[PDB]
């Protein structure tokens, strides 16, 4: 069986009720990235930033937020491939886990974890953060998580699939190039062509809830 | 690799 590496971004959770970065500004939930998504923003106004992520963490656990068909299809894909499958997500949500995927690499961290910053240790955390703990979230200027295992998988992949990601944020946006260098077949699945879509050998556009189960199903049937 | 970074500076 082929080694398959899947990269996901915010687009795969859009239809699950988790709103995406509006590309038109530089705003996330009506906030500037510099203020809520940098270490400097956190130093400058810790209680606003803590409040921002407290809000994101709560919204994540609302009943109307659920895995969609795309999350489920990736769980089925892992079921079929075993250890020849690796899922890397830029998302801080837990929808891959709720869908049934395991060993999900959260290269940008997790909303349901916080970090004792003198510690390097991440701790499970589902409630608000009050009065110094920080969100276990990778901010701009900080090193993404799990990169060693990710780059090893990129060099070994027979198929690399990028789902729901716009190709603006590095190093994740560079994964498609790295995969191609080591001979992988590359696939982009997205609502619209990404900033790096031209690097991909194969591509399909439309809502993830439709496009991803469609691609996964035709991948699985091609196996047997 | 490198740190998390956006396509515009
Ligand atoms: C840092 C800190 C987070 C707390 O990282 C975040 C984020 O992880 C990182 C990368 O962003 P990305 O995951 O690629 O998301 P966007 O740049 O916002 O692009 C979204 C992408 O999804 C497509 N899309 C929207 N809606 C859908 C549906 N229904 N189906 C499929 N695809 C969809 C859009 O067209 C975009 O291409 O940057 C942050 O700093």
């Amino acid at each position: 069986k082929p080694r398959v590496l899947v990269l996901t971004g915010a687009g795969i959770s859009a239809e699950s009720g988790i709103r995406t970065f509006r590309a038109a500004d530089g705003l996330w939930e009506e906030h500037r990235v510099e203020d809520v998504g940098t270490p400097e923003g956190f130093d400058r106004d810790p209680e606003l930033v803590q409040a921002f992520y407290n809000a994101r963490r709560r919204q994540l656990q609302q009943p109307e937020i659920q895995p969609n068909a795309a999350h489920l299809a990736l769980a089925k894909l892992q079921d079929a491939l075993g250890d020849r499958f690796l899922l890397v997500t830029q998302n801080c949500d837990n929808l891959h886990e709720r869908a049934g995927n395991t060993n999900v690499i959260h290269m940008h961290g997790e909303l349901l974890k916080v970090r004792c910053s003198q510690s390097g240790q991440a701790l499970d955390w589902t409630g608000d953060v009050t009065p110094p703990l920080r969100p276990h979230v990778v901010w701009f200027g900080e090193m993404p998580l799990g990169m060693d295992e990710i780059y090893m998988a990129l060099s070994m992949a027979d198929i690399f699939i990028a789902i729901g990601t716009s190709g603006h944020v590095y190093p994740a946006a560079g994964f498609v190039h790295e995969a191609k260098l080591h001979g992988a077949h590359t696939v982009e699945l997205n609502l619209e062509p990404s900033q790096v879509g031209n690097e991909f050998a194969e591509k399909y556009y439309g809502p993830a809830s439709q496009v991803v189960p469609e691609f996964v199903e035709k991948l699985l049937k091609g196996l047997k | 690799g490198g740190a998390k970074r956006h396509r515009k500076i």
